[PDB]
This record gives C-alpha cells, structure tokens and sequence, in this order.
C-alpha cells in the first residue's frame, strides 16, 4: 500500500545510515582530579 | 505523566497498564472474558513503547506537524516490529480515533500499520469456547 | 590507499578531497565531503587515518582501505574548527574553535575523560603544540597570545599589538624559536623556554622582520629548524633562515599582468623530510611543488575545480 512502500523505503537507507561512528561532547571532564 | 516528561528526554535516555483508558467494556479481547469466558492476555521494556506509541497519536490529531510525527511511528514499527501485535493496544487506538478527530489522510496512516497482525489470543480463546 | 612512505592530500571549496604522490601526478583517490568546507587537515601519526575539520563536525576518512565516507564523525561544537592536532602518541586531539573554545578530545572509546575546556574572550585562529607535549598555545582575534601549560591550569597571556589579529603559530621541532604573524604581515619571534626541566616558560623578544605587506595567513618551521616559511596574500612566500633571518628564497605566483588583479591568495605551505622540496596550495585551484634553491616548480596539481585552502604533507621520519 502507501505506507507499506515507504516502510521498506526507510529500512532502505537505514542500512547505509550505520556506517558511521557518531561522538558527541558530554558536559563531563575530570574536575575533581 | 508520560507526554510531559517525555520532552526534556529522549526515547533511548530511558530505556538506558501503559494504557490509559483501557476499562474492561470497551476492549475487543477484554471484553470477552464474563460474557464468553476468554483467558486473561500475557505479557518493562515493551510498558515504555505503548506510551510512546500513544503520544504520537495524539499529537498527529493536531495535524501542525504531521511528517515528524509520521516518521516516529514508523520508526517504531522497524526497530520493534513486534509492539503492533496486541489486541488491548489496537482497542486503545480504536477507542481515542471515536472521541478525537483526525484527517482522511491521516486516518488511513493509522489502522494500517496493523493490517499485517495475526491476533492469536483471540482465535485461541474463541476456538475453545465455541468447541 | 595510504601504503605509501609520502602521502599528499589537498582539499577546498571542491567538496572533494584529492589524494595525490609526489612520484607522479596522478590522483589515487578521491573522497567526498558534502556540505562543508575543509579548514585544516591533518594525518594521526600512526598513518592510517586523516582528519578534517570544518564548520561544527570533524570528519574522519580511512587510509588503507577505499572508502569515501565519513566512517567517525565528531559534533558538539556550534562554530567553525580554525585547526586540529594530535598528541604524538596518539592519545588526545587538540581542536580549536571560532566559538572561542580550546578543548582536547580523547580518542579512547572509554570513559577516561581526558578533556579539558579553555575559554577565551575572543575567537581563535590557531593553535600550536609544544614539541615536549607539555604546552599549547592559543591564538585569538585580538592579538592576544596565549601559552597554555597542560600540567597547570594557568595560562600566560602575551600581547605583542591589539588591534591587530593573529593568523598563524609554529614551534620548530628542535625548540629553538617560536614565531607567529598577524593580519599586518609583521612576523614576531620569540625565543621559547629554556627551562626543560620544570617548564618556567619564559619568553623573549628576538626579532622582528618587516615583510608580507599585505594580509599573512600560514608560518611553519621545517624539521630541521633551519628554514622558516610564512605565507602572505600578496601570492608570495618567502623562506628565512635562522641564521640572522634574512631573505633565504623568495617565491612568487604573480603572471605580471595588471589584467588578472589577485587572481588568488597563498593559503598554506608544508615541508619534506629532508627540508629541500616544499608543498604549497594556492587558491588558483591548484597546487605546486617548489624547490628551496632553484626556485622554479617542480611539479604541478590541478586536479581541483575550486580553490583549495589547506594541504597536507608528511612523509618517512628519516631523510
Ligand atoms: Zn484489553
């Protein structure tokens, strides 16, 4: 149907979307060091 | 409750009875229980999604932002495919498209997401009460 | 493929960047970078991974295999990245920020929490390593230089003119000098610490070299300690000695021809191992090759369909 079409679309990209390694910057260091 | 703290987290923040108005009349397999004489349905982690579940619901019956709260639900249904299987979750979704007011296009969003279900509580419990 | 003794990579406004050889002038690779525009890049020292930094996100590429995507990627920060580095272990990353941020990252996936955060009241340009690994220098838009000291917490501030903003700070490997430029082309240098022991981090005055008229955007010293290049927008480079820091070679781009008008600036430059054949990357949307003492090219890059703003070079420790 519609939505059936794009809920194989989106798992399409999901596959290629986890190639890359994300690191954010968390708020934490080693103050009380 | 659940739609107010879920703005200051996040959906893996937290993982890291959830119907609301859920009343033994006006539920497809609960319902069954006095009347024909069904079992009572089975079974942390699958209580967290029906919330998330539902708060997208109605947040989509505004229609301000309908491609955000699109795309979340169909998240949900690839990374847990398994959580649009129970019966008492697609009667609480039945229930609030009654009393709320949505868009045709909208509308047909919802109640596809379940049209491949199986429902094996309820075929197991018919089947024997009517043998 | 990065199994090369030298390895050559360029990238600008192309949102492409082009690995070449000095052997030959063929491209090996090609690797994408969407949205963005490349600032500085540099290689780990165990080259087999390169970094660059541009507009809120560090993307990282791999070397010994072939892939065009960013496989690790950093964010948090809210401006533009001026410069990264590397310690010469490899166990942290020193990145600066035009949001006018210092700060390290750690390359342990482990909660080792080994970043610290510098603040500073004005946005920064650049941003050097002391040869030890036991000082860093930060490098603001109002003159002011910082000498920040990793055991400590407190960081000397030295002020050469306000008014004026800094582009570029290098420290030779040998830690002889320690010079830096400014938006006037006045090229300051100071005589570094003497103190080796416990870092007393005293500075001098030695000298001052009136040149570069117009804008300097990149110094850098040589392995050797014995030349000093610095890059200017008047598409001229010129090398000093660290005899008496007189005019050792000068290098120019210029066609002669008033038609033209700065056809495009002299972004950055980078030496060899042996300190003889130099790599320079203009914003024509090319490169050259050019040699300290015959002066013509040797070779030229022109792969690149826009400017390119920044380069790196690095090659086997001996030589
Ligand atoms: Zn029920």
């Amino acid at each position: 149907s519609n939505t059936a079409q794009r809920l194989e679309r989106l798992r399409k990209e999901r596959q290629n979307q986890i190639k890359c390694k994300n690191i954010q910057w968390k708020e934490r260091n080693s103050k009380q060091s | 409750s659940f739609h107010l703290l879920r703005q200051q987290m996040s959906l893996t923040e937290i993982m890291n009875t959830g119907l609301q108005e859920h009343t033994d009349d006006n539920c497809l397999y609960c319902v069954c229980i006095e009347i024909l004489g069904f079992q009572p349905s089975n079974q942390m982690c699958r209580i967290l999604l029906r919330k998330e579940v539902l708060r997208l619901v109605i947040n989509l019956s505004s229609s301000v932002s309908t491609k955000c709260h699109e795309t979340g639900l169909l998240t949900i249904k690839e990374k847990y495919p398994q959580t649009f299987d129970d019966i008492c979750l697609y009667s609480e979704v039945s229930h609030l498209l009654s009393h709320c007011t949505f868009r045709l296009p909208c509308r047909r969003f919802i109640q596809e997401l379940f049209q491949d279900v199986q429902f094996l509580q309820m075929h197991e419990e018919a089947e024997a009460v009517l043998a | 493929v990065g199994s090369d003794p030298v390895i050559l990579a360029t990238a600008g406004y192309d949102h492409t960047v082009r690995f070449w050889q000095a052997h030959s002038g063929i491209c090996t690779r090609t690797v994408q970078h969407q949205d963005s525009q490349v600032n500085a890049l540099e290689v780990t020292p165990d080259r087999s991974m390169i970094a660059a930094a541009g507009y809120q996100h560090i993307r990282m590429y791999d070397l010994n295999s072939n892939n065009p995507n960013p496989i690790i990627s950093y964010d948090g920060v809210n401006k533009n990245i001026a410069s990264v580095g590397f310690h010469e272990d490899g166990r942290w990353m020193y990145t600066g920020g035009e949001d006018c941020t210092a700060r390290i990252w750690d390359l342990r996936s482990r909660n080792l929490q080994c970043q610290r955060i510098f603040q500073v009241n004005a946005p920064i340009n650049c941003v050097c390593l002391h040869p030890n690994q036991a000082e860093l220098i930060v490098g603001d838009q109002s003159g002011a230089i910082h000498i920040w000291d990793l055991k400590t917490d407190h960081n000397e501030q030295l002020i050469p003119e306000p008014e004026v903003s800094i582009t570029s700070a290098h420290i030779d490997p040998d830690a002889s000098y320690m010079a830096a430029v400014n938006s006037t082309g006045n090229c300051y240098v100071w005589n570094l610490t003497g103190g080796i022991g416990d870092e007393v981090t005293q500075l001098i005055p030695k000298t001052k070299i009136p040149a570069h008229t117009r804008y300097a955007l990149q110094c850098r010293f040589s392995p050797d300690s014995t030349l000093l290049a610095t890059c200017s927008a008047d598409q001229t480079c010129k090398i000093w000695r660290t005899s008496n820091f007189s005019l050792m070679t000068e290098l120019s781009i210029k066609s002669g021809n008033p038609g033209e008008s700065s056809r495009g600036w002299m972004w950055g430059c980078a030496f060899s191992g042996d300190s003889q054949y130099i790599v320079t990357a203009s914003s024509d949307n090319l490169a050259r090759l050019w040699c300290v003492e015959t002066g013509e090219i040797k070779r030229e890059y022109g792969g690149h369909q826009k400017a390119v703003v920044c380069l790196a070079f690095n090659d086997s420790v001996l030589g």
